DNA sequence: ATCTGACACGTGCCTGGAGACTAGGGAGTAATCCCCTTGGCGGTTAAAACGCGGGGGAGAATCCGTACGTGCGTTTAAGCGGTGCTAGAGCTGTC
DNA sequence: GACAGCTCTAGCACCGCTTAAACGCACGTACGGATTCTCCCCCGCGTTTTAACCGCCAAGGGGATTACTCCCTAGTCTCCAGGCACGTGTCAGAT
């Protein structure tokens, strides 16, 4: 009961529910979807963005650079064991 | 691989079958490998345009679009996080030659 | 690589040892555009006559090949390094790709 | 697309530090498929019974993705965001 | 694999590690090959419980049974085609030992 | 292998070049099931206590374990014939699983 | 030092995003039947671990032919760029 | 969703010209293959300890099953403002 705002800003997250909703309702996996079920898929991208944006940013900041680019968001997987096993099947753009 | 390759069909230059070794890491390369490097340029091009046809022809178009590949590059079960926009082009880009 | 405005960051002639570093530093893919639409259209022409390709559809068929050919042969040259040998043969190749598919 | 909101991230961690537009497109696409991975393994979690998707089932999809280290601290953070949500409907 | 052996839990006994050896052709093997085949057993087995664990959780149950490492074999895209039924074991099966 | 029924090739101190062709010929599989209950209970208890484990997935759950130990070892050895060797040491296996997961 | 053209910024808007009943279904809870799981005990006894000569595989050292790095020049074609054409995507409107 | 028709973004082609780049060739040196020798450790066989597995037993914990209750979420209507495209300044970075 707070309408002074959206879903996201009602749980204090940037990432916004209502687009990872749309994500996981029209997936073609189920019928119906929970509100709970849309809060907490957001979160879990949220969470885990700000750890490769934080990677990316030490590893730009390393490099003199002010400006994050494809290489320094490939070079800050690599260099964690445990975000590399997620996407290491993904193509890191050549 | 060893028999992908046939006579009379365009194929990878040799020098940039050695510069592929080069970004892999490989400090010496022998004479014999740009045959199987030719076979395997041409087998993932041959299955990656397979798929992507297939899809063109179950939307009743006669360009190959984007979304077309990009079907193609999911039905591998292979992410792909290179989507190239109208944007694409503008420098040191990933799609460059 | 020979596209303008692009961060080849080579400088003409090169010994090996310095490709090595150079290739470790740029972004661009090392296919010429002209050649792999050439290939593209050629196996397109042997199941449907007369397929035009967009040209975000070839940049996106590139990054896909370029990718999963250094893989195989970062995977390539494990196996040399592994048979106590510094040259990658054909026979090191074959093998990377038949401990995937086979 | 999650553009606005990757980049409204960036300025909260590192308030001196931009982004390429090619590079926010690439993380974009990384939100996306991270979106399509949970949401498939939830599925892939529920029983035959059951037919909707509740907090609990992203919860374990996320445990199950994210080893180790990082996922009970996924955990820990997707509680703490759907307790502070279910406080301020 | 090497050090996902750990002191003070069971393991797979030394000569059945080299059961699974000869399984896949290999004449001969060394003396330090127990160590590397404990552990992927131990990973893939700890791989297997961990998810079939939040399955049986989610489903309030307290009993992982088949329908719960089922859902755990495919969502590691590994297609099984050995599910057991109540006249699995018969005379000569795949599941005996 | 110990179990009743059938699926065993041969026993008797029997020689290692002729447990290649035996194995070969065998449909059980081939780790204790009471060592594997203890192990797959021990696994749970680490994490969740007072786990009962189904005897239908108890099987299931060793199916697939050989399946994917066999399919590692099989890689194995061919980098240990492609290193021109005849015997599997530890570090072919760890290149085979560096092969595919890394 | 000097471009440059890609990113940050300002504007129009319309389609995404949010708010308020409704009710019907699916989730949760509780009692009850009984199926299947744990524990184990006598005995087996086949398999597992341990120990001891003995030979075959791997490692080390030496030698060398030949296949690959490497300058150097010649040769071929990829790309800017601009142009022009038009085949064919996009969208609308039935039925 | 198939079909027709109008509109117009974009893919093909080509010529000029450039010029970075690919191919070929001669020189030479490092390297994998061949050979011999030696070490050491793993297969083969005998013995002994030990634990996996039969049958068969029993108690009972929790999986199915059914019935009741009620939380909430797809659906429909209404309203609105926030992110996205278009166009333009200007400074991060390559040279």
């Amino acid at each position: 009961e707070s309408k002074e705002g959206s879903r996201s800003s009602k749980a204090k997250l940037q990432i916004s529910v209502a687009r990872s909703e749309r994500l996981l309702r029209e997936h073609g996996g189920c019928s119906r979807v929970s509100e709970g079920a849309a809060v907490a898929l957001a979160a879990a991208i949220e969470y885990f963005m700000g750890e490769v944006l934080e990677l990316a940013g030490n590893a730009a900041r390393d490099s003199k650079k002010v400006r994050i680019s494809v290489k320094h968001i490939t070079l800050a997987i690599q260099n964690d064991a445990a975000l590399f096993a997620v996407v290491g099947k993904g193509v890191f753009s050549g | 691989l060893a028999d992908h390759v046939s006579v009379g069909e365009t194929q990878i230059p040799k020098a940039s079958t050695q510069h592929l070794l080069r970004k892999a890491g490989s400090l010496s390369a022998a004479g014999d490998t740009e045959v199987p490097i030719r076979g395997f340029v041409h087998m993932k091009l041959h299955k990656l345009v397979q798929k992507s046809l297939l899809a063109m022809q179950l939307a009743k178009r006669k360009t190959i679009m984007k979304s077309d590949v990009k079907k193609a590059a999911e039905l591998m079960h292979l992410p792909v996080f290179a989507i190239p926009t109208k944007d694409s082009g503008a420098k040191g880009s990933v799609f460059l030659s | 690589c020979r596209q303008k405005g692009a961060g080849s960051a080579g400088t003409g002639s090169e010994t090996n040892s310095q490709e090595v570093r150079s290739q470790m530093r740029s972004t661009c893919l090392i296919i010429p555009k002209e050649r792999f639409r050439t290939m593209a259209k050629e196996i397109s022409k042997k199941e449907g006559h007369d397929v035009h390709i967009a040209e975000a559809a070839l940049d996106m068929l590139q990054v896909i090949v370029e990718s999963c050919t250094v893989r195989l042969l970062e995977k390539a040259l494990v196996i040399t390094y592994s048979g106590k040998r510094t040259r990658v043969t054909s026979k090191d190749i074959e093998t990377a790709f038949m401990l995937e598919h086979g | 697309n999650f553009r606005l909101g990757l980049r409204n991230m960036l300025a909260q961690i590192h308030p001196d530090i931009s982004v390429q537009t090619e590079a926010l497109s690439e993380l974009s696409n990384i939100a996306v498929f991270l979106g399509k991975k949970i949401s498939h393994g939830a599925v892939t979690l529920l029983p035959e019974g059951t037919k909707t998707i509740k907090s609990s089932a992203v919860l374990l999809a996320a445990g199950d993705l994210y080893g180790k280290d990082l996922g009970r601290h996924a955990v820990g953070e997707m509680t703490k965001a759907v307790t502070r949500y279910g406080s301020a409907k």
